[PDB]
């Protein structure tokens, strides 16, 4: 339980993956060329978790960049930290996946998957003790959705005792007008229920609503949406990246957060909500971080936590603050809103406090909730799905790649089970 | 899952291959049926014009009797 291997698949995956590395690199004081130039030594204590070391003591991310078209990866390579990544860890095709889960999972992607696993294997042998893998991708496209889930299924075969973690971007008509995304998402969910230990449900519906309503951006861009994701990813992995006591590795996190093997779809929240243009001169009070981080407005999943109950919660506070006061406000929410926490899991809220704050903020709070209200997300997708599937619409794109209607029915069926399972424990 | 992943991709080949097959066949059939039908139409045309050529002789060989009497 030391090294983590990161993977990013497809357009969405590589964009948020890159932004994630941009952020934590700055937090760990690593520059685009890979040299260290930071003050505190807390920055280099668990640097080996996400980075490898090389000659000249340069730090190389343990990241594998995957895509079926060269577009995004050429942009990442000419991006800000582009030259930081291991050049050999760029693994891309040319055909593209055409927002088709079948192309990504069965045909175009199968033609490339073996080459990726070669880079995975090379990184996994460099590990003194591998925890597992974190994948970043969207469920709405073809590559990240289709090929991503294929890689998971294949990786689980070579590393069945390792932990599989994912940052999965859920689709929303508020952000994409591609009609087949509900098909891609439902197919992917089926894979994720079976073959991941932890999945952060990053909902584009939430990210858009946050950008438009709270941050008052009338024309939200992907960069705006990703600034939120990047902030969330930094916070959620803080307990992994710096010295801490709680949820300090992926397995321990999984044991604390996952009461049942299938119900591992977390609801991330963050505070204070920030835009790249926002000033944030006034740091928030500890009570303010708390009231917001539990507020639906700050949830990245677009579910109303008051509609369900929290099975488990992890709360991460960053920056120099009264650790005394943190406990009181955390204990306050639990005791105020005690009805929204299941009684049959005592003390299901755990808290950690890291001293180093995120870039640009003095005080920040990150939320990880295994709420049963997450079903609303899966319910949303399920409806968009059936609307088309009852008329067998657009299926020819998929059957043309070798799939069958039955495989859709099973994915639909399994995700309906997931919703019901989340509902079973909501009334307990 | 591995066994299924192969069944799917081989099914896509089999179906795209068979589309090529049917197309190649349906084309060859209606292109041959066309050649026969046209050749037949021309054959029957030439037929009628050649029986007019033997009717024309039965006239030239009917007069050849009348003249000599
Ligand atoms: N937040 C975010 N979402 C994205 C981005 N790019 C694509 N998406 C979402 O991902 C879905 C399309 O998948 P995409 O990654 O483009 O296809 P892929 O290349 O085959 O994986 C849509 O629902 C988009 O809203 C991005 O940069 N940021
Ligand atoms: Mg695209
Ligand atoms: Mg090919």
């Amino acid at each position: 339980m030391r090294e983590i291997v990161h993977i990013q698949a497809g357009q969405c995956g590589n964009q948020i993956g890159a932004k994630f590395w941009e952020v934590i690199s700055d937090e760990h004081g690593i520059d685009p060329t890979g040299s260290y130039h930071g003050d505190s030594d807390l920055q280099l204590e668990r640097i080996n978790v996400y980075y490898n070391e090389a000659t000249g003591n340069k730090y190389v991310p343990r990241a594998i960049l995957v895509d079926l078209e060269p577009g995004t990866m050429d942009s990442v390579r000419s991006g800000p930290f582009g030259q930081i990544f291991r050049p050999d860890n760029f693994v891309f095709g040319q055909s593209g996946a055409g927002n088709n889960w079948a192309k990504g999972h069965y045909t175009e992607g199968a033609e490339l998957v073996d080459s990726v696993l070669d880079v995975v294997r090379k990184e996994s042998e460099s590990c003194d003790c591998l925890q597992g893998f974190q994948l970043t991708h969207s469920l709405g496209g073809g590559t990240g959705s289709g090929m991503g889930t294929l890689l998971i299924s294949k990786i689980r075969e070579e590393y069945p005792d390792r932990i599989m973690n994912t940052f999965s971007v859920m689709p929303s008509p508020k952000v994409s007008d591609t009609v087949v995304e509900p098909y891609n998402a439902t197919l992917s969910v089926h894979q994720l229920v079976e073959n991941t230990d932890e999945t952060y449900c990053i909902d584009n519906e939430a990210l858009y609503d946050i950008c438009f309503r709270t941050l008052k951006l009338t024309t939200p861009t992907y960069g705006d949406l990703n600034h939120l994701v990047s902030a969330t990813m930094s916070g959620v992995t803080t307990c992994l990246r710096f010295p801490g006591q709680l949820n300090a590795d992926l397995r321990k996190l999984a044991v604390n957060m996952v009461p049942f093997p299938r119900l591992h779809f977390f609801m991330p929240g963050f505070a204070p909500l920030t835009s790249r243009g926002s000033q944030q001169y006034r740091a928030l009070t500890v009570p303010e971080l708390t009231q917001q981080m539990f507020d639906s407005k700050n949830m990245m999943a677009a579910c109303d936590p008051r509609h369900g109950r929290y099975l488990t919660v992890a709360a991460i506070f960053r920056g120099r603050m009264s650790m005394k006061e943190v406990d009181e406000q955390m204990l306050n929410v639990q005791n105020k809103n005690s009805s929204y926490f299941v009684e049959w899991i005592p003390n299901n809220v755990k808290t950690a406090v890291c001293d180093i704050p995120p870039r640009g903020l003095k005080m920040s709070a990150t939320f990880i909730g295994n709420s049963t209200a997450i079903q609303e997300l899966f319910k949303r997708i399920s409806e968009q799905f059936t609307a088309m599937f009852r008329r067998k619409a657009f299926l020819h794109w998929y059957t043309g790649e070798g799939m069958d209607e039955m495989e859709f029915t099973e994915a639909e069926s399994n995700m309906n089970d997931l919703v019901s399972e989340y509902q079973q424990y909501q009334d307990a | 899952k591995r066994e299924h992943e192969r069944e799917v991709i081989q099914k896509a080949i089999e179906e795209n291959n068979n589309f090529i097959k049917m197309a190649k066949e349906k084309l060859a059939q209606k292109m041959e049926s066309n050649k026969e039908n046209r050749e037949a139409h021309l054959a029957a045309m030439l037929e009628r014009l050649q029986e007019k050529d033997k009717h024309a002789e039965e006239v030239r060989k009917n007069k050849e009797l009348k003249e000599e009497a």
